[PDB]
């Protein structure tokens, strides 16, 4: 119905989204579309859909850790906790904490 | 003439009428009690003798500027007079005495509580100078309970909203009316009664 | 209140009524 | 319309210059806006009732040379519905008419609240609507103050708070 | 307190999808003690 | 039988129909009795029992049929019930299960408005603004001493405070018996003499 | 003043339509410097110029502004929204959520209140509705 | 549309009869007030209504 | 824990309350060394969690 | 006539989505509503809303 690339393995993609009912299915279509856009693309790719999944849990963790003060988890806000451009050793030990896990 | 008629009979003239000739028979309706068999409250006599004397029409202190309380409150424990209090206040007032029950302005026909606490405040005016009696004001002065839809409120809250009606009325000029309520849940009253042109005068007893 | 222009008349009137 | 000084009120010290506003806004507008304030409709005194109050409100009509109206909200809606909606249409039609003013209404709480323990039906509803239309606009209130009596301002709804209402409030201390 | 509202306000929000041409915006400042329900797609998912 | 409650049953029908020594001694009147005990011990048997013997009439009622849905209702009843007594001149007024409305007027609910009213309005026929005085007497039944308002048993309204309880040894032989069946009230009596006639 | 507050389209409840606010987002400067709002905002108001947020797919948008300001000195989530209609030059019709928060004789009142304003706001398009605390009834 | 949507003679003519019967002559309140009034009860058939016209008549 | 929709908001995985309260509260404070208080400085919880006439009404 | 289906699973899976292709496969239109919707505050209310 809508605009996405065809070279999607919709397998392996629903293989991702275990435990998922059907309307959470669209809906995450719908914010795939939304990172699509991010990323300027009109049509959505599983690029697309992953980031989508990954934009919904880092979404839910943050309405969790700044319900009233916040701190550090939201980086990049040009306000008090949060310098926008990520420092270089911030940056660097975030990416060696992911790299080994 | 006859919708009007069992109106008026149902909702209007609720009350008993004290030192006041029978309206079939002609005989006086007295109470028997005066400022002598109430003994133990003797502040509180000479306080309601000074009203009534006041009420008669005493100069000795007008040339002051005072004014005589418009609503007097009873409150207090259970078993303390207050009731016999107001039949001496009847028995040495002379004046044309309407006694009435805060649980007598209640109906399931809305509209009928107001009508009756207008027209009982209304034949008081008309029999200028008067002392009106309600026991039990909780019964109609009961604050809202921040919750309820029931008919029994909104009867609770007519009969408030034309009580507080009739008070401030009194004030204006207008005619001299004396109103009493004893009551012994004086903290389950509203916000409105205690304050000044409607019962300023609490009395505890 | 916030920074807007009747702010700095209120301060040029209470200088003029301290001058 | 109903009919001591204001410099003989002496309980109040620093709200003088808020309520010297409402005079300055009665008396001289668009000197009111070179101080920020585009419209002043409705003003709250809250406090304990039977200081003040009418005394106050005199006395800023007294102080504004100014036509000042005088009702209570208990009178507005006892138990006729939907005629206190006409009630309070034909009040600010009066009120446009002799059009500096200071309708003062007491009782706020008579129709300044919400649902709860009274019986929350068509009635209020409608008074409250026609009282937030009057309030709003479109009827152009100029030089219309509405003084409002509460003894509870968190009892006033979120209806007639949000700014272009009542928000203006003033306290009356001790 | 009966606390059926929140099932009704589901269909309420959910019905907003089939109508056109305006937009809801429902603002709050404590959304943890929101219904995770509230949370799912096709009600009010996206947060900013 | 009856515990101790026959003396002062007799006093009431007493005062009630023939006042003689009382009026010499310079008593007025009691103008109301507070039966206290648990059911079963014949409490409206005793006030029927003293309305036959004083020569009055009995309307049965109780405070439950006061509750009424309509707002005003139970009022009204009362003050009807009390001005047909009033007319009757004399009688004696008896309210059952008054636990079940004159209780802690404190407020809070849809459901205690109208049952204040009724309260207020008892309140006001049993004392206020004499219109009735005379030789009426108002009895009224509860299973518990001091539940009910402090109005309402105060020793105004309700100033005989008459107890009744199961019945003693003697009082078990009037109605090696009462060894077996001692420690039970008259109505389970009177249902045991009726199981056994039944075996 | 092009600025006015009427009634519905139904009229004769009572939705009070606002139309046109006198609002910029110059009047949020707090704006510009927060990456969140920039696509959906900047969305609704090409949206909107274009015309096509007229035979759009009605969404909701849920906005978060936690407790900290003192009493109720100018919110910025009703401050945000009257800006996007005040520069889209739009209708908003805005509404609290704890008017319907009314649970009586264990019936819903507001439930149904709230499904007649979700009906009635259905014939006012395009317009913005603002539904504020919506943890007051979505608890 | 403004010219066209406009009152005609009958609504024209309800409002000068309109606001001289309920809002100049209205302004007896203040007189009856003075004088002696109940209001509310005022309606239906008191029969102080009669008592406070011809007051007024005789002022 | 951390999954793109099944643990989103739950309050029944123990990290996302650790979380909150890491980055929502004020440090932890440990076990006090006192007598007659109840773990820290302090006494048992409540067990149940809620003129003359304002005069008796206070 | 088959008669009264009831319909059972997870929280919203396909409920509304099944509900209507079958009322669009049908070529009707749907009457929904709620059991919650079926209640006022008066007795005998909810029957003569069911009936």
């Amino acid at each position: 119905n809508k605009a996405v690339d065809p070279n999607i393995n919709w397998y392996e993609v629903a293989r991702a989204m275990a435990g998922f009912t059907g309307a959470d299915v669209m809906g995450l279509m719908a914010r795939a579309a939304r990172m699509a856009a991010r990323q300027g693309r009109h049509a959505i790719t599983e690029d697309d859909i992953y980031a989508a999944m990954e934009n919904k849990t880092m979404e839910a963790t943050l309405e969790a850790s700044t319900a009233g003060d916040g701190g550090g988890l939201v980086g990049g806000e040009g306000v008090e906790g949060s310098p926008d451009p990520i420092p270089p050793q911030l940056r660097r030990a975030v990416s060696v904490y992911e790299a080994g896990k | 003439e006859k919708k009007e008629s069992q109106w008026e009979r149902l909702t209007s003239s609720r009350a008993r009428e004290f030192m006041t000739k029978d309206e079939k028979t002609g005989k006086m309706r007295d109470t028997g009690v005066r400022f002598e068999d109430i003994a133990g409250m003797e502040f509180l006599v000479t306080e309601m003798r000074e009203i009534v004397r006041m009420l008669k029409g005493d100069e000795a202190y007008k040339r002051v500027g005072a004014k005589c309380p418009k609503g007097i409150i009873f409150q207090g424990p259970p078993g303390t007079g207050k009731t016999y209090l107001a039949r001496a206040i009847a028995g040495e007032a002379e004046v044309p005495f309407f006694s009435s029950v805060g649980s007598e302005f209640v109906e399931m026909f809305a509209g009928v509580a107001a009508a009756r606490v207008n027209s009982l405040f209304y034949n008081a005016r008309k029999k200028a100078p008067a002392i009106i009696f309600i026991d039990e004001i909780d019964a109609i002065g009961r604050a809202r309970s921040t919750l309820g839809g029931d008919p029994g409120s909104m009867e609770r809250e007519s009969a408030l909203l034309a009580m507080l009606v009739q008070m401030d009325g009194i004030a204006n000029k207008t005619e001299q009316v004396l109103t009493i309520g004893a009551t012994n849940l004086a903290q389950e009253l509203d916000a409105a009664l205690l304050r000044p042109g409607r019962f300023e005068v609490v009395y505890e007893v | 209140k916030s920074l807007n222009f009747a702010l700095i008349s209120h301060s040029k009137k209470l200088k003029e009524l301290n001058v | 319309t109903p009919a001591i000084k204001w410099d003989d009120i002496n309980g109040i010290d620093e709200v003088k210059k808020e309520i010297n506003e409402i005079i300055e806004y009665l008396r001289n507008p668009a000197l009111l806006r070179s101080r920020g304030v585009a419209r002043i409709g409705g003003v709250l005194l809250a406090g304990a009732p039977g200081t003040g109050k009418t005394l106050l409100a005199k006395a800023i009509a007294a102080e504004g040379g100014v036509r000042m109206f005088t009702c209570s909200g208990t009178d507005f809606y006892d138990v006729y519905s939907g005629v206190g909606a006409r009630r309070v249409r034909e009040t600010f039609d009066r009120l446009r008419n002799a059009a500096p003013a200071i309708l003062f209404i007491d009782e706020f709480d008579a129709m300044g609240a919400a649902r709860g323990a009274q019986a929350s039906g068509d009635e209020s509803a409608s008074i409250i609507n026609e009282l937030l239309v009057q309030m709003d606009g479109f009827e152009d209130n100029r030089g219309i103050v509405v003084l409002g009596a509460t003894n509870r301002p968190g009892a006033i709804d979120s209806a007639l708070i949000r700014p272009g209402r009542f928000d203006r409030i003033i306290y009356m201390p001790l | 307190a009966k606390l059926d509202m929140i099932t009704d306000l589901l269909v309420i929000i959910d019905s907003v999808r089939s109508n056109k041409g305006f937009v809801v915006f429902a603002t709050t400042d404590i959304p943890h003690v929101l219904d995770p329900a509230l949370r799912r797609p096709g009600r009010l998912d996206e947060t900013i | 039988g009856n515990k101790q409650a026959k003396v002062e049953l007799m006093e009431v029908v007493d005062f009630f129909r023939t006042p003689e020594k009382f009026k010499a001694s310079g008593a007025r009147a009691p103008k109301g009795v507070l039966l206290v005990g648990p059911p079963g011990n014949g409490k409206t048997l005793m006030a029927r029992a003293v309305a036959g013997e004083s020569g009055v009439a009995f309307i049965s009622s109780s405070a439950a049929e006061f509750i009424e849905m309509y707002m005003g209702l139970g009022a009204a009843r009362v003050r009807d019930l009390f001005n047909t007594a009033r007319s009757v001149a004399p009688c004696i007024i008896f309210i059952d299960e008054l636990d079940a409305v004159g209780r802690q007027r404190q407020g809070g609910g849809r459901s205690n408005d109208e049952r204040d009213n009724t309260v207020n309005q008892l309140l006001t026929e049993m004392d206020g603004f004499e219109a009735e005085q005379q030789g009426i007497v108002v009895m009224g039944a509860t299973n518990r001493k001091d539940v009910l308002d402090a109005a309402l048993t105060r020793p105004g309204r309700f100033d005989r405070s008459i107890e009744v309880r199961r019945p003693d040894f003697q009082g078990r032989l009037e109605a090696s018996l009462a060894s077996l069946m001692g420690g039970m009230s008259g109505a389970q009596i009177a249902g045991v003499a009726n199981t056994a006639c039944f075996l | 003043n092009q600025f006015i507050t009427y009634q519905s389209w139904h009229s004769h409840g009572d939705l009070f339509i606002d139309y046109h606010p006198p609002k910029t987002f110059s009047h949020i400067p707090a704006l510009k410097y927060n990456s969140i709002l920039q696509q959906p905002i900047g969305s609704l108001v090409c949206q909107i110029y274009s015309g096509l947020f007229n035979k759009q797919i009605s969404k909701n948008i849920l906005l978060v502004n936690p407790k900290t300001t003192s009493n109720n000195l100018v919110d910025y989530n009703v401050l945000l929204i009257q800006a996007l209609a005040g520069e889209t030059e739009m209708k908003i019709i805005t509404d609290n959520a704890q008017r319907y928060a009314l649970v009586n004789r264990g019936f819903a009142i507001g439930i149904k209140l709230l499904r007649e304003v979700f009906d009635a706001i259905a014939l006012n398009t395009p317009c913005i509705f603002l539904l504020e605390d919506i943890h007051a009834i979505g608890e | 549309f403004s010219t066209i949507t406009q009152p005609d003679t009958d609504l024209i003519a309800r409002q000068e009869k309109g606001t001289l019967f309920w809002d100049i002559w209205a302004d007896f309140l203040v007189t009856a007030a003075d004088y002696y009034n109940v209001n509310v009860a005022a309606l239906s058939t008191i029969k102080a209504e009669q008592n406070s016209l011809i007051e007024n008549i005789s002022n | 824990y951390k999954k793109p929709f099944k643990g989103d908001y739950s309050l029944a995985i123990p990290t996302n309350l650790y979380v909150t309260d890491l980055f929502l509260k004020l440090p932890t404070q440990s076990i006090s060394n006192l007598t007659n208080v109840e773990n820290h400085n302090l006494s048992i919880k409540n067990k149940i969690q809620h003129f003359s006439v304002l005069l008796l009404k206070e």
